[PDB]
């Protein structure tokens, strides 16, 4: 992800 | 001439044509890089090794996963990986099929949509089409109402369907998936003695937990057996020859599913999600969710997960309510079947996204679709 | 013209034109001066005897080896050396034909800048290269993936390879070879008696090791079986006339390459080494590695080194492990057979060290190609 | 009477009693044993040798470390040093006196379990605990929250606690280490004639290492200063007189922290592991963990190295935040001082693991208290 | 160690 | 070699 999380 | 379709998991790239029952090509979603010097001159190495043969020869690779948590992260690795496909697994000139593709739901559409927009200028398909996993794992199951639990490699998403209606607000999605138990199992193996690092090592331990894990009926009862110096006491050879002893971490490594607070996760098991979801519907709707509970993915193939989750469900569900479990022996590859029943459908024909739709509203039509 | 290959032993230089299936000259690297007076004129004694010539009258002589554990020390006598190979053994100008060389893992680039500026300076290779012998030796076993163990005269490194992609941090570097064993034999000659002091009699024990020595299969068994006054007892005879009787010491000889504490040194053996070397590699490669195993040098010539070594493996080894070694009658010039087919790739025409290259960067552009 | 902390490093046993503000004996954890023949009668030539004598003749030993990598491998070497340490260096009878031990995190219940079954059963300490190093040195820091990191001569941990409740799930460890740098610089001092190859040599290599070497602001930028003939060359002196001269060698040593990839290994620096332990924290814990970097550890102890860390976490962190690392002068002793403070409590001397507690469990009641 | 790596 | 052995 961008923002949270890796991804 | 005839659909194909191209369901990108995270971890496991399945493609085939449409209207077969089984999947053409399936090869890791692994993309690797050479990491040793280059000594040997005419031999013909590759700057990068993409599929099976990045897995045949990872020992000298450094393997990284375009998709992690149903999420594409590098796009030049996805490219090479669909090139790949196309062109060495499917054998096919993708300018002609209309290819059907799948993503988790509950996602960025700016991954969609530049899904999309790869898919349709670097290749030139004349239609694609991106539909929930879970709804063709519904399709593949041959019924149309149920919840499905679609855990995959990098994602654990919960659609709950009635009578083909899906509704877009009991869609619990969680992020425990196969990668994450496999990380687990390498932070645990440890305990033991043996501690896999490399991405090498990770696929052993991929592979250790294909092979040997399991899910306990009650976790609890199991853990005291294993420490009272029982048999459950597998052993695993290593490529390098050795022989490794696994005692408790066999069971343990899979029970994260059921208890995310082993990795340190806030949300809760598996099995509670898909309560919660299945509260989260309407009154009248239920009575058919708990006893169509539809599972997919080739994790949730671990023996004893079904028996455990009945429990689990039936435990948290009023007794006097019938709760039935499907789990077909096509669990790993039941999105993909039902991705080529979608594709052949007659009725389906239609929505697909053609060129001419696509080249007037720009990478973002393909929200005029979206299950 | 055509590629000549120079492989500078610690011992033996070969030379010869690439293509060929064999050196085309092998003599000894020793550089002898006079020693005694000169009280007969016009006999024609040159000031400096170099390679057969020096071996052929050592009676008179001195010998000096240029080269020590794979390192070069006197850099007049290699410069001889090297005019004495280009001018009287291959007989060609070197200003035509690009060279090619050998250098031992783990060795300088001083050592290696100085032999690229001398033969760029003094003489006027319109090319040159060096390559590590390990890698040649896999390149003549016409394989592409093992673990190389090239006992040279001077030093026995051990480089493994996979896939063409050396590893260079299991290269392990022994300064056990030849001429310590060779040293070792002289010493221990004395117990019986026969002490050889002048380094023409080293030469007599070095053929002695030659033609006498092997390795027995169990030590302890052997040495016991020896002492119990056994058969197991060869005859010498030497120049002069008289012959030696050798006991034991023929096989105690070469048991120092497997028990280096003999002379002193606290490195495990060569077994214990490349058991090492291959524990160093990915756990993945080690199958190959294991059933991969190229042996090339000499002082490997021995009889039953072979069966000694795999032996050691497979105990060091699991079990369930194939060992399986590669001991080719061409050992003796097996790196110079990997040199001569790698100048002749086509590949390879594009890695050499031209000239105008070499004008800019000065002695340090070597380093552009290190395997 | 009063509790001792005795911290078992890879490389320097470190013991002394609880409430001292350092180290009573600090001395390697080396064992050596005679190599050579006892021509000599008469001299009390023990057998083996351990601690600073072990150390100091050296030249006729065979040292060898009973830890590798934080991991007891040798335990009978063990049991020699952990009497010599309790019976010559503190001088104190071990029956009285509860043992505190630091051990670092993610390494094997066998290990910690058979550590305190011969401490339990050949000594008799009344008490005693295992705590981690990463917490002992938050502990002496004298804050409640931060992020550790121990590069001990073994491993390089890395434990991230915010307000107390230490994440065993951020938790990352790294084989790299002092003793891995130093293999690293016999490997590259190699290559400019420094053939350091025996126990005593590597031990002169930790030397210079200890003496000489540094981390660059910026290693392409040294790299380049150092090739370009300046005064970036440091002479040291062996202990048989002569003087080396050591040129970008004593600055590419420590680099392999921050490039593990210079010895083959795939994992990424310090920096990197570091960042994303933070970052596998709760987004809310993060404003305390960038801003209460800890570092401990003698080997944190290059020149530099605080500033090196710093940009490179700013260079991955958001730019709108404040990086502080904090480089204590003690922090070769911090996990001892932390250790110390700790058995001192009021509170942590109700923790103990008494020896009725242990008579009734077996050598694995020690997972009561885990860090 | 016992599986990966030596100790 | 300068340091550590002979060559
Ligand atoms: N026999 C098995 N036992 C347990 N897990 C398995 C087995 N076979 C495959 N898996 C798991 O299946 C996952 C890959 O298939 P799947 O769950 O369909 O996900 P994806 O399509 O995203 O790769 C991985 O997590 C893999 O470890
Ligand atoms: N048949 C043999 N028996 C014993 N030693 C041998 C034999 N053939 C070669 N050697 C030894 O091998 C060395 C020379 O060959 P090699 O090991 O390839 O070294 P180099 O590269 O310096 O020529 C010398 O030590 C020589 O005595
Ligand atoms: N001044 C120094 N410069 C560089 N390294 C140092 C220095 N002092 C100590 N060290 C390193 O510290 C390590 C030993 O202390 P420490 O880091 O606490 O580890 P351990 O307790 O495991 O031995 C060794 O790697 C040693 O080389
Ligand atoms: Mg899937
Ligand atoms: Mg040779
Ligand atoms: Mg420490």
């Amino acid at each position: 992800w961008x923002a949270x999380c890796p991804a | 001439t005839t659909a194909l379709v191209c369901d990108n998991g995270s971890g496991l790239v399945k493609a085939g044509f449409a209207g077969d029952d089984a999947p053409r090509a399936v090869f890791p979603s692994i993309v690797g890089r050479p990491r040793h010097q280059g000594v040997m001159v005419g031999m013909g190495q590759k700057d990068s090794y993409v599929g099976d043969e990045a897995q045949s020869k990872r020992g000298i690779l450094t393997l990284k996963y375009p998709i992690e948590h149903g999420i594409i992260t590098n796009w030049d690795d996805m490219e090479k990986i669909w090139h790949h496909t196309f062109y060495n697994e499917l054998r096919v000139a993708p300018e002609e099929h209309p290819t059907l593709l799948t993503e988790a739901p509950l996602n960025p559409k700016a991954n969609r949509e530049k899904m999309t927009q790869i898919m349709f200028e670097t290749f030139n398909v004349p239609a694609m089409y991106v539909a929930i996993q879970a709804v063709l794992s519904l399709y593949a199951s041959g019924r149309t109402t149920g919840i499905v639990l679609d855990s995959g490699d990098g994602v654990t998403h919960n659609v709950p369907i009635y009578e083909g209606y899906a509704l877009p607000h009991a869609i619990m999605r969680l992020d425990l998936a196969g990668r994450d138990l496999t990380d687990y199992l390498m932070k645990i193996l440890t305990e033991r003695g043996y501690s896999f690092v490399t991405t090498a090592e990770r696929e052993i331990v991929r592979d250790i937990k294909e092979k040997l894990c399991y899910v306990a009926l009650d976790f609890e009862n199991e853990m005291a057996t294993a420490a009272s110096s029982s048999s459950l006491e597998k052993s695993y050879e290593l490529p390098d020859g050795q022989v490794i002893t696994i005692g408790n971490e066999h069971f343990r490594c899979p029970e994260t599913l059921f208890q995310p607070s082993f990795i340190g996760m806030e949300s809760a098991g598996i099995h509670e999600t898909t309560y919660n979801s299945i509260m989260k519907c309407d009154i009248d709707i239920r009575k058919d969710l708990y006893a169509n509970n539809v599972m997919s993915g080739g994790t949730t193939m671990y023996p004893g997960i079904a028996d455990r989750m009945q429990k689990e469900i039936t435990a948290l569900a009023p007794s006097t309510m019938k709760i039935k479990i499907i789990a077909p022996p096509e669990r790993k590859y039941s999105v993909w079947i039902g991705g080529s029943i979608l594709a052949s459908l007659s009725t389906f024909q239609q929505m697909w996204i053609t060129k001419q739709e696509y080249d007037e509203a720009g990478p973002s039509i393909v929200h005029r679709k979206c299950f």
